[PDB]
This record gives C-alpha cells, structure tokens and sequence, in this order.
C-alpha cells in the first residue's frame, strides 16, 4: 500500500504532460456547432408602413 | 344667396371649420400571430 507515493513521486512527470495537454488543447481550435433546431424560424417580411390609396380626380 | 337652402350634410368648401384636427379616441383590440418563442428551441447552456 506504500507503493502509491512511490508512484505519485515516480509518475509526476505526467503532471507536466497534463499541463501541456490542456494549455494546446486550448490552443487548438474546436467550435461546438449548436443547431437549429428541426423546427424552422422565419421573420414576418421586410414591411414598411404607408398611407393607402387615395381617390385622386 | 342661393337656390339651394336647407339641406343635410357637409360639403368641402370649409370642413376644418378653422380647427387644427378632429379627435377621436378609441380602444384597440389585436390579435396578430407574433414570431415569438416560449422559451425553448434555445441551447442547453441557456443561463448565467
């Protein structure tokens, strides 16, 4: 049961691996794509608001 | 001094009657279909 701090002592050069792994794994470039989802959006239209039509004579 | 005399209406001549607008207030009762969500379809991490 004495050789896991032989181990942690032995195995520490792993602690710096681990910082590497995480400070480039950082640096390499990830992008989680959220979705939209199966339904689909959509807006109203472009509208613009005017006066109507008008009885000229 | 004129024929006609006595009759019902508004003509155009003057219809301001020297007022800057007519008034007239009201309620208004809409029921448009708006875009808006229920606060779904938003990403899992949707909070502080």
């Amino acid at each position: 049961a004495s050789l896991i701090y032989r181990q942690l002592l032995t195995n520490s050069y792993s602690v710096d691996l681990y910082d590497e792994i995480e400070q480039i794994g950082s640096g390499k470039t990830q992008n989680v794509t959220i979705n939209p989802g199966p339904f689909a959006q959509t807006r109203y239209a472009p509208v613009n608001w005017d006066h109507g039509e008008i009885n000229d004579s | 001094r004129t024929r006609t005399v006595n009759l019902y209406g508004l003509p155009a001549a003057n219809p301001n009657n020297g007022n800057e607008y007519y008034e007239i207030s009201g309620r208004f009762s809409l029921i448009s279909l708006v875009p808006t969500n229920d606060d779904y379809q938003t990403p899992i991490m949707n909070s502080v």
